[PDB]
Parts: structure tokens; sequence; C-alpha cells
């Protein structure tokens, strides 16, 4: 009975199909004059006694922020005429998907691209001082064309320049050490460990520190990266004691390349502040060696 | 659109409140009781005058879709403060937010039993209005102040505190008093903030030695002719405003 000139029903979108599979509502959907595919999530009221969840407001303002190739693209918000819809343009893969998939088949110039992408993506959100938060497999998509894009910004915050941000973030398997050790001033380089994991797993096919606590997790982590030492990070006096950095031994087998295995090596890098970053990534010789990287057909 | 939200003198003269008979002048009034309102509740909850600012355009942008017979200012303005709080990072509780307005409407009258049907109805109708504000926005929250622009030409004119303290009060007066949040762009804004401070306290700011005013520095479009305009509909308000003009005034 109120007029609503920027607010259309979502019933302008057809629902095809529930995509939800990792806890929310998100179905794909077809808008039915055009035909366009997009994704819509549902903004969930279950327990929210303090009106429109602050948190959506959060993701809303950084998607709104947010325009770039290889982040995922917000068109517009719905109503239902009572719930909320964030509307998202369709992109019928995701990285998780498409890695457990056995007849699915990477070129190493085809996995070039796809890092080039996610850390040119990563290069954005960080310019625009946001920090993802939950860097997955999962939440890395793809579109029919082989556009990466940076999907789910649910946990994604705003920093800047001693801060006190939330620690229960980054799933289990995608977090970096200094989350698993207490930090509240982190920054970028968290997403970048993220990216590291996901790099390792474009040849693993399966998360390479799958761990069930933090304790797990973090003795993963030390089996892998060598064990966390103020000599090798230092002022970290603020586990397991004689392990050695074997990150290109174990995934010595897996990647072959030895570009491909430095740069991982770089993302896997204990100390944050010690940890490369998405333009020194870039400028890495895994992408300006033989096989170049190149579009995706696969 | 990035004009979606900046409005013709016509525009604002055919507006949704004009549309069920309210005149210029009162619209104008309900406008600046609503701004009046949202920096009374701001204050006693604690929170910014960033977040009073960002209340008073969800405001005056709400009320150029819904009109003031329909939304009354007193219902809108504990809505549109709560939603502004929590987009600036200062939430405050929906309990909180009810209590404030409650005293500052009905300073003689008694807060309901929390229990009471009357209580819990008025906890809906304001999350029900934060919702309809939303959507009259078009969930377009993210809000620019000439405050931001001011910095910027205060030290690119090295001005005294004094000046600069001026300036930021034209600003947040701009808010209250006019509809420029509709019309102007906030570094334009900005500029008509720094020029009335300037003609107040007789400061002169120098033409640059490349020949070019200050404020080319600051918006392409500005031109001496629109300042002049705009300084003289903002002081005229300003003279209509018991004991606003007493705050910048040097008594010396
Ligand atoms: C991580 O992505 C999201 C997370 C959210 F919380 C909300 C929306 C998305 C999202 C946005 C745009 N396009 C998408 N396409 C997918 C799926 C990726 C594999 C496909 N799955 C099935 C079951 O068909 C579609 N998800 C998408």
């Amino acid at each position: 009975s109120v007029e609503c000139p920027f607010c259309d029903e979502v019933s302008k979108y057809e629902k095809l199909a529930k995509i939800g599979q990792g806890f929310g509502e998100v179905f794909k959907a077809r808008h039915r004059k055009t035909g366009q595919k997009v994704a819509l999530k549902k903004v969930l009221m279950e327990n929210e006694k303090e009106g429109f969840p602050i948190t959506a407001l959060r993701e809303i303002k950084i998607l709104q922020l947010l325009k770039h190739e290889n982040v995922v693209n917000l068109i517009e918000i719905c109503r239902t005429k009572g719930s909320i819809y964030l509307v998202f343009d369709f992109c019928e893969h995701d990285l998780a998907g498409l890695l457990s998939n056995v007849l699915v088949k990477f070129t190493l110039s085809e996995i070039k691209r796809v890092m080039q992408m996610l850390l040119n993506g990563l290069y954005y959100i960080h310019r625009n001082k946001i920090l993802h938060r939950d860097m997955k497999a999962a939440n890395v998509l793809i579109t029919r064309d082989g556009v990466l894009k940076l999907a789910d910004f649910g946990l994604a915050r705003a920093f800047s320049l001693p801060n006190r941000y939330t620690n229960r973030v980054v799933t289990l398997w995608y977090r970096p050490p200094e989350l698993l050790l207490g930090e509240r001033d982190y920054g970028p380089p968290i997403d970048l460990w993220g990216a590291g994991c996901i790099m390792a797993e474009m040849w693993t096919r399966s998360p390479i520190m799958q761990g069930n606590t933090e304790q797990h997790q973090l003795a993963l982590i030390s089996q892998l990266c060598g064990s966390i030492t103020p000599e090798v990070w230092p002022n970290v006096d603020n586990l397991v004691k004689g392990q050695k950095r074997k990150v290109k031994d174990r995934l010595k087998a897996y990647v072959r390349d030895p570009y491909a295995l430095d740069l991982i090596d770089k993302l896997l890098v204990l100390d944050p502040a010690q940890r490369i970053d998405s333009d020194d990534a870039l400028n890495h010789d895994f992408f300006w060696s033989d096989p170049m990287p190149s579009d995706l057909k696969g | 659109n990035n004009k979606r939200w900046y409005f013709t003198r016509e525009q604002l003269e055919n507006s949704p409140s004009r549309r069920f008979g309210v005149d210029p002048d009162k619209e104008l009034s309900y406008r600046q009781q609503a701004a009046n309102l949202l920096q009374d509740m701001g204050q006693r909850l604690n929170v910014s005058q960033l977040t009073i600012n960002t209340a008073i355009v969800y405001m005056h942008r709400f009320y150029m879709i819904q009109s003031f017979t329909r939304f009354p200012g007193n219902s809108v303005a504990p809505a549109a403060l709560f939603l502004a709080a929590k987009v600036e990072g200062q939430p405050k509780k929906l309990e909180h937010v009810i209590k404030v307005a409650h005293t500052c409407l009905h300073p003689q009258e008694s807060l309901p039993d929390t229990r009471s049907e009357a209580y819990l109805q008025q906890v809906q109708d304001l999350v029900i209005l934060e919702s309809i504000i939303l959507q009259t926005l078009g969930f377009e929250l993210t809000i620019d102040h000439p405050h931001t622009h001011v910095v910027k030409c205060t030290q690119l004119v090295r001005a005294s505190k004094d000046l600069a303290q001026t300036s930021y009060f034209m600003a947040t007066n701009s808010l209250h008093l006019t509809t420029f949040s509709l019309q102007y762009t906030p570094p334009v804004v900005a500029c008509v903030c720094i020029h009335l401070a300037c003609k107040w306290s007789n400061w002169e700011i120098p033409v640059s030695t490349d020949g070019k005013h200050w404020w080319e520095y600051v918006d392409a479009t500005v031109t001496l002719e629109l300042l002049d305009e705009l300084t003289h509909e903002l002081l005229q308000i300003l003279e209509k405003t018991p004991n606003r003009l007493k705050r910048i005034w040097n008594w010396r």
C-alpha cells in the first residue's frame, strides 16, 4: 500500500533450484522477462531482536562498494510483499565443485589464470580497505566464460590503521596461524594464506590441511610449514617443537612446476608480516614464464 | 543512479507531501523539526554528529518518496536514527532508542511497562518503519557529507581553528535548515559553508598563484554566482533560527 520505486518484489524472478549447500537460503533463479539467471540469498531473520541485521547491512555496504571483474556482482536488493533478498548475477561453477569433479581437468596455463584472477580480486578488495575473511574454494566462483569471482562477503569487514577485530573468522582448514594464535590486529595477509591453501588445492584436488580442532589445525600447519618459532616468526612469543618446513617437499609430487611451488611457499608463510602480498604475488615469475596464463575452457 | 537522489527545484516543489496538500513552507518546517528531533535524541543516545547527519539525509531522502501526511516525522526520526547508528558503527539497542524517543516526545509522560501490549507494539512499529526506510532508499545507505570536503578546504586555505569550526557549523546547519543535500553534491555544499564562514568572519581567501580561486581546486561545477546565491539562502534561514547565529557570533 506504500510506494517503493527502488525496491522491487523478488517475484520478478522465478526460483529454479535451492543451491544453499554451505547454512542459509540461496536459490538459482530466472528473471521472468529476460531469462537472466541470478542467485537469490535470503537475509535470515532467525533470532533477530534488533530489527534489520547489522551483519546484512555490513555485507550490502561492502558489495555496493566492490565493483570489479573478479568480485561477485550484487545486482540489487529485493523485498517480498516480509523478507529481503540479495540478488547476484549467477555463476554456473565454484572451484570446490570443479576440483571435486574427476572429469574436470586443468592445464598449467589455466591454473595460472585462476590464480591470477583470484590474486587480482584480492588486490582490489584490499586496496578498497576490505578483508574477505572467508577464503575457501567454495567461495571462488567461475562463470560460463571462465571469469573467476570472489563471492560470499557475509563475514567481510572494512579495515584501517591497535585494532581489535573478531578472531572467530575463516573456516578452520583455511584459517591462518595468526588467528589460531589469537590475533585481533590482523589485515590482508589472512586472505593471502587462504589463497595459498587454494593454490595448492589446484593440484592436490583436496584441502591440504584438514584439521578437526584449532589445536589439530595448528599441529597440521606445523607438520607442513615448520614449527612456530620466534626465529621464524619474530615476536610470536605473545604445540610441536622439532618440525621443519616441508611445504615444497610434501607438494613436490602434485605440483611439479618450480615457480608454482615457490609461490605457494611464499603464500603459506607463518609470519603474516613476511607473507607475500597480492601485488608481489602477481609479479611472481609463475605468471610471467611459459606456459603463459591462458583462458578457461576446462 | 548518480542523480537518483538529486532533485531540481521543480521536483522539490512537486513533492509527495505537496500532493497531499502540504504547503512548501510547512514541509520545510516538518523537515527542520525532524532534524531537531534527530539531534536531540542523538545527543542523549551519545551518538556522533556524523550519525545524526546520516539519519538527517535518510529523512530528507525518505520524504522525496513518502509524505509527511502518511509518515509523521516523530515516527520516522527514531527509526532513521536507529538505522544510521547501525550503519555508522555506533549501534544502539532498539529498547534504548524507544526509551529516548519517548522522553524527547513526551517529557512528562511515563514509559509504559515493557511487558504491555502498547509497548510491544511501539517496538514493532519502529522495526516496521526501519524496513520501510531501507526499502524507500533502495538500501543505499552510504552517505557522503560536506564535512569530509571541509577538512580539504580548511587546509588548502590555511584557515584558523575558528574559521574551520565555523565551517563545520555551517555544514551541520545546512542539513538541519536546508534541502541542499537533495540538490547539491557534498563538495559543492562544502564550498558554500567555507564561503559563508569567510564572509561572517571577514576572512578573505586570496587568489592562487595560477590565478585560480580556492573553490576551483574543490569542484569544477562551482561558480561565484552559485556560491553567493547559496550562501544568501543559508544565511536567511540562519537569521530566522532563534539563537543559532549567536553560537558563532563574535561578542568581543
Ligand atoms: C559462494 O557463492 C555464493 C554464496 C552465497 F552466500 C550467496 C550466493 C553465492 C553465489 C552468487 C552468484 N552465483 C553463484 N553460483 C553459485 C553456485 C556455485 C556452484 C553452483 N551450485 C549448484 C548447486 O548449482 C552454483 N553460488 C553463487
